[PDB]
């Protein structure tokens, strides 16, 4: 035996159990939590480190052996923050754990075998996470695609059309052929990809004519009419064909208020867009909905943190995302807000104590694509900076305010859409949609993503440079993103309905076809870290929130993190 | 106590542009208030509307309006919506409102009525400087509150300062004081019932006494009167049961100093 | 330096406005695209030296470009210049209006519209109904909402809306003031009359046999102006 | 005939498409930059930007292999791919030959050991693929004598015969005298200049991926390379006696000037020694053939694609590039990819 | 003007750096981008200028950003800026380490370390061998390669280090230099102790039988140290 | 909350962590090292138990709902001794932990859903 320094240890392979890491330029301090690695052990690869054949590669294999293992990660997830190799094998990850040669190093299962078919990724000194799910994406063009996947989000549940005014303004891909438009359009795309279709039609044989041709859920926006008949009979076929239903509900109060919006709901699960209202009619009140058990609350990137410049925006952004033309009295007249800054104030508190399970962006229609991550975690460190270290938080570290934030966008919405089987979450079993990070810039920009088991996106350097590293690097696709390996990188989500119908072969798909499951007997109970219902009294006289009586309110942030560093624009 | 994170400031400075319309020359607004383009319709003056981005003035809500007409300007500036106070606890809502109408200018201010709510407790206070040339349709309305809903004189306190002058010389002074508190604001000399008054001053414009009192007479359903001020300027006080007479009878007045 | 195709596409937004900039400088009047590319600039350097704010920057933004430095038609063209910019807190939207004075000799796209109203819902009848909106919210109706099924906070004669709609531009809409009464005109659902969907009060045709119906259930659901018999014969389908 | 397209060559050069057979699949932008050069054939390894596919030309495994072969549908280029030769398992290299690579890459930072070596070339003897070698830079088995004994004078392809600052140099150099070695030589190092030395310790930490931060990594990277060498290289490719020039892509090389640097060593070596003996001729006709067969026939016999492309012969696939002669070498006219202009 | 894609990229890259240079002249603190296209593209245009040697470049990179040029952190995430650039005598790598000076204020992605030694190799006992290096060249053996099949130039009691491995932190490497003599620590390889490949001395597990066998082929391979019994009895398979 | 003897506790469910139980007539204890169930939720099969339409079946069961569960078992095993719930479907072991209805008991993850 022998003790090296833990300096240099932790230089070698990365933070071990008990270190500490600071995430991106925040203030979040992130502890290894435990290791699975045994020391001496540890799998490196180079010029003579240990990755090489007969030493940490089997010459007899198990016949488990992996395709890609992760070496020395450090796996930030809501099942916890620790230290493992992660090994990836027929595109699922096959195993976490220590990986290596069962010849010649102990305590080495068979699931994570390295043997010659194995190819290795060193993640010493990174942080590997899920991929980011964004379940409120306008399909306005096909180029957020690629800004989302470059921020580290790889899976997309939205609807749209391209940029027609009813995409501009709602998350609906409408009608069969729509669908079968998007479904074969989503082939380009190295994306994991989900459809909504219109949810705002009382009629029954419409809304399981779109399930069956092939979406994923219902969107029920109010721009189509968010009426409590059109909540009422699409609630009744999603809860027949087991699909997700979100609303962003009436901003007029014309046929009723939040009281009858939620009777229209009349207690099923319901995911909604714009928990804090975002300025319609139904705020401030509407947010008493985050307190209810069927509610799954998102909230939007915009208002998220509130910052001095928050409030500025909001108006010009309403208009054009609801298509109202600013040089008519009328619709500037119509163009009627309720937003305030307490309300926007209280929506960084609620998604701190949890009130709030979801994070999205609404893309290019009040919100941003490619900075919903960003966004989390700038509100993870302003409310750090504000409130401090949580209650529940059992060390001197971050780790339950770390693992809250990450579901709020990895695990949440999977478990929402009913993908939470394939995709959210660093396990085995589950599909390798992998972020692996640099810590220092963690949560704005991410060293690379795997998808499918293959790297899919990439910095990279000059293509004519003798290494990957110089000047000048940006985000490129990689072999995963191109020819027909995208095919099989890449999953098309659709309803069981559609899946058992046989969707792919009629519509001639080559992606993975993968239905979706468990959307209806989940409530606010089922998100991880973020399952606090609480009677949420909002006083609309005063717009003040209160939750378990005492008032919820934050200050503006003048300065956020992870924005000015990193970005030249 | 200001729960915005800047000070609420609107200054707006209009002047005529290449093309002869008014046109805005320069503009500031932080939250909640917001400029957009003049709306032009095909006959009428030009038609600003101060945006309000809010449900409603709260707890220490401090505007600070600045509108500079310069000359030549035919502007007319409205309001989004009724302007409602809502509920101040401990704390109040103020606005302070500056205009300059330049000379040969013409500016109709006509806002929303105002809805104080249960507890509300405002304090405006309206400064207008005037040229000799210029021409002002300065108008206010005050609702008793949220009247189908039982909610009558249940604010706190109303104060509205109104402060004209013209050639740097007062020329109208108001001091509205509704305190619930201090008097029944329902007895026969404060509204004797009645639930809207409106407040309308004309000065410079070019309408008759007697045209002013035939439009109060043929409005139905207000009871109304039109003076003469030290000025030499129109002052109407009309009361009603809704605001739907006294929106009627505003623009019937502004209709007929328009049409001249 | 990672590099986002957001920022790649910024880096040329930034570069066009700089030949724009030297344009202008060599006197060169700027056209449509140079102006917005200018604007757009200007704005995305403020921001980044982050000593204004996005109001700042908002009226900012107007003061560039003078009348004369722009082509005959810029200004006619150019209604509102939107930017994304990243400031210290973040990445917020700059929008700026109509940021060039029109000079009115050429306008691109302009229409010569006649001198005549527009009579819409002509040969419908309208009738007048004074409606109270006694909640604690503004409502705001559309054009063609059917009027009986409107939110139950609003107080009026139902009975005589049943099977109408405002009689208003299609497209706008009718505002109701928390505690303010207005007086509103009111014309015939046109086409077949088949109301479905709204609050699910009517679901079926609109005839004076649904009245019945569509008050007993407006009473019975607690909307305000429904009057319904207390002593109501139920039907086989209702 | 009516048929027919024209394509005026009048004062144009057609030679074969190039054929870099060291190219590290790192990223799918390489393929691209290597084309506009004027390649045409990529033989190599690799899977995205793993640390693995950034030292070694190898393509590990049936998987990653029907990864890479799927992807190859994308791009404008010939493609072949390589194992994994490391390993002392028959089966194993067989699945890899079977899943559809034409050859193995041993590489150090995998483990070129001799054992590794003698397996690698049986199964490669019995599938009949081609076996390419980066030596050992540690002689932790074995010096270049171990390393040729293991070989036991089969055919295999070597790179950086120079050594390329391994512990193998400079007698590693020796083996390019021997009949069954096809050596190769990689870009950087050619032509010797005054920067050549300058860059390579950088390249091989960042390449053998040691990190420049860690006292343990910078003492083991220890480099042998020598002017001497690098000049020798020069000479060597004047005199034949390397026969492949190529560029692992991104690894210590660079993709799209394979035929710069190719010609630059031409030139270079005509300034200094002056025309070849062997020039039957006032032209330097010789020369241009030995240069040119550096990177387009040479190594297309030595991975076994000499039937398909490598050279302007009838029956042979249409891979051609159009050079103006003014720019021959360094930027093409046109690329002519299987009789249609790519 | 055939551009390729290597020089458009290059060229991105030279503007991203004089734009970041023009927000160093308006006194603007770099970022992290700004920073790294700022070095790379002065390093680039230096070489075009041709007047300085890849070294010349190497320090003068290190000089272009003062320590308050720069935003916190910047100088923390900046490593080194590798850059190709076109030299009169080709293409070369100009790589700039450490070009800013730490500031220390704020550290992204900083570790904090506990103040206690990683022991490694628990519970394992480690032999001590005397290695000569008689061979010309050094040797570098790393910490998983089975140290009785090492270089047959190394000189050592090869039947003590049958089976066993060199004691250090795994991924490093112990150098012997020619004809310097050295002390090693060894430990039992852990596992099944199956070796297989290396120098195929052992090809099997590794026990005391196997050890006979491997003493015997590496004495006949002439392994240095390696002693076997002149009367060796073979077994049936070896 | 309640406290129940450990005695009827474990005639009514058997054994929980810290108890032991002689394996046959031999003279080896097995201690339960630790128990998966939630006090006062135990799936329970009879006349008025728990596992009944509504209580600990659920009503709106997940896709990956149970063919067989096996109540309150005691775990023996090479990965230890302990007290759980197991689950079959499709003739593999589906889960291992707290089975029963998410509808109207907490802990019951998917797979083990009655």
């Amino acid at each position: 035996m022998k003790k090296i320094s833990r300096k240099e240890y932790v230089s070698m392979y990365g933070p071990t159990t008990g270190d500490k890491v600071r995430l991106g330029d925040t203030d979040l301090i992130a502890e290894v939590e435990h290791d699975y690695t045994i020391y001496g052990e540890e799998l490196k690869f180079g010029g003579g480190k240990t990755l090489r054949e007969g030493m940490s590669q089997s010459n007899n294999p198990s016949k488990e052996e992996l395709d890609l293992i992760i070496t020395n990660a450090l796996i930030v997830d809501y099942t916890g923050i620790y230290k493992a190799d992660i090994g990836i094998k027929d595109g699922k990850i096959a195993g976490i754990g220590k990986g290596g040669n069962k010849d010649m190093q102990d305590g080495v299962k068979n699931n994570l075998s390295v043997g010659p078919a194995t190819e290795a990724l060193a993640g010493e000194g990174l942080i590997v996470t899920a991929g980011g799910i964004d379940t409120h994406i306008h399909f306005i063009s096909p180029q957020q695609i690629p800004t989302a996947f470059a921020s580290g989000v790889t899976t997309m549940i939205g609807g749209g059309t391209g940029p027609a005014d009813g995409t501009n303004a709602t998350t609906i891909t409408p009608g069969r052929r729509n669908l079968k438009w998007m479904l074969r359009a989503a082939e380009e795309y190295s994306m994991n990809l989900g459809f909504l279709a219109k949810g705002n039609a009382s009629n029954d044989a419409s809304l399981a004519d779109q399930i069956e041709a092939g979406a994923i859920g219902f969107k029920i926006h109010e721009d189509w009419g968010t009426t409590p008949s059109a909540i009422n009979h699409a609630l009744d076929v999603a809860d027949k064909y087991d699909v997700q239903v979100a609303i962003h509900t009436d901003t007029l109060n014309e046929a009723g208020c939040v009281e009858d919006t939620m009777a229209a709901i009349a207690g099923r699960t319901m995911h909604t867009f714009h928990t804090e209202g975002a300025g319609g009619g139904h705020a401030p009140d509407i947010i008493k909905v985050a307190g209810e058990h069927n509610i799954l609350p998102a909230s939007t990137n915009p208002t998220i943190p509130f910052t001095v410049n928050t409030e500025a925006e909001h108006m010009d952004m309403l208009m054009v995302c609801h298509h109202l033309d600013k040089s008519i009295k009328e619709d500037v007249q119509f163009a009627d807000s309720r937003i305030r800054p307490q309300t926007i104030a209280a929506e960084d508190t609620l998604h701190d104590m949890g009130i709030f399970s979801i994070t999205s962006s609404d893309s290019q229609a009040m919100g941003r694509v490619g900075e919903v991550i960003t966004r989390t975690w700038q509100t993870a460190d302003k409310n750090k900076k504000e409130f401090g270290r949580l209650k529940e938080e059992k060390g001197d570290n971050d780790n339950f305010r770390i693992k809250r934030y990450l579901s709020k966008y990895t695990i949440n919405p999977a478990i929402a859409h009913g993908i939470s089987e394939y995709v959210g979450s660093v396990e085995v079993g589950k599909v390798a949609d992998l972020v692996l990070w640099s810590p220092a810039f963690f949560g704005v920009k991410p060293n690379m993503i795997i998808k499918g088991g293959f790297i899919a996106l990439s910095q990279m350097g000059d293509a004519n440079a003798s290494i990957p590293t110089p000047q000048p690097v940006y985000y490129r696709e990689m072999f995963a993103h191109h020819g027909k390996a995208k095919y099989d990188a890449n999953i098309t989500f659709v309803s069981q309905a559609a899946y058992d119908k046989g969707i792919k072969e009629e519509l001639g798909l080559e992606r993975q076809v993968l239905p979706v499951k468990n959307c209806r007997n989940i409530t606010k109970k089922d998100m991880q870290f973020n399952d606090t219902t609480a009677h949420i009294e909002v006083n609309p006289e005063t717009y003040h929130v209160f939750v378990d009586g005492k008032e919820v309110t934050s200050k503006p942030a003048n300065k956020v993190s992870l924005a000015q560093l990193f970005s030249i624009f | 106590m200001n729960t915005y994170a800047q000070e609420s400031k609107l200054r707006l400075k209009t002047k005529i542009g290449a093309d002869g319309r008014c046109v805005i020359e320069d503009n500031f607004f932080t939250p909640p208030f917001k400029l957009m383009a003049p709306f032009y319709p095909k006959d009428d003056l030009a038609e600003i509307m101060l945006l309000a981005v809010s449900p409603g003035m709260m707890r220490g809500d401090a505007q600070d309006v600045q509108l500079n007409i310069g000359p030549n300007c035919k502007l007319r500036i409205t309001s989004q919506s009724f302007e409602k106070i809502h509920n101040t606890e401990d704390g109040f809502a103020s606005r302070d409102m500056h205009i300059v109408v330049g000379e040969n200018a013409f500016l109709d201010f006509a806002p929303f009525p105002l809805i104080p709510f249960e507890n509300a407790h405002f304090k405006g206070n309206t400064t207008i400087s005037l040229r000799s040339s210029s021409q002002l349709l300065y108008s206010a309305i005050i609702v008793a509150g949220r009247v189908a809903r039982n909610e009558l004189f249940k604010f706190n306190r109303l104060h509205t300062k109104i402060s004209i002058l013209q050639d740097e010389k007062p020329i109208y002074y108001d001091n509205t004081i509704l305190d619930p508190k201090t008097t029944d604001l329902n007895n026969m000399c404060m509204f004797d019932g009645y639930t809207h008054y409106l407040n309308l001053v004309l000065v410079n414009c070019p309408i008759e006494l007697s045209g002013v009192r035939e439009c109060i007479e043929e409005s139905e359903g207000v009871d109304g009167a039109v003076s003469e001020t030290a000025s030499s300027h129109l002052c109407v006080k009309a009361l009603a049961k809704g605001s739907e007479p006294l929106l009627h009878l505003r623009e019937k007045i502004a209709r007929l100093v328009t049409q001249t | 330096m990672k590099l986002t195709p957001k920022e790649l596409d910024k880096l040329m937004l930034h570069y066009a406005g700089e030949l724009a900039k030297k344009r202008k400088e060599k006197g060169i009047k700027l056209n449509y695209v140079e102006a917005v590319a200018l604007i757009s600039a200007h704005i995305m350097e403020e921001a980044r030296a982050g000593k204004k704010t996005a109001a700042e920057l908002m009226q900012e933004g107007r003061t560039l470009l003078k009348p004369d430095d722009v082509m005959d038609g810029v200004a006619s063209m150019i209604h509102e210049v939107g930017i994304e910019a990243m400031f210290p807190d973040g990445t917020k939207l700059v929008t700026v209006h109509t940021p060039i004075e029109a000079n009115g000799k050429l306008v691109p796209g302009e229409l010569f519209l006649k001198n005549e109203d527009i009579t819409i819902n002509e040969g419908k009848k309208a009738v007048s109904v004074k409606v109270k909106n006694v909640g604690d919210r503004p409502v705001q109706i559309g054009s063609h909402f059917h009027f009986f099924e409107v939110n139950r906070c609003l107080d009026f004669d139902r009975e005589k809306t049943f099977g109408k709609r405002l009689d208003i531009a299609s497209g706008t809409a009718v505002r109701f003031e928390p505690g303010e009464e207005k007086s509103v005109e009111l014309i015939d659902i046109g086409g077949n009359r088949r109301i479905f969907g709204f609050n699910a009060l009517v679901d079926r045709q609109a005839d004076n046999e649904s009245k019945k119906i569509a008050l007993h259930r407006a009473k019975e659901r607690g909307f305000h102006g429904a009057k319904s018999d207390d002593n109501y014969v139920k039907t086989i389908k209702e």
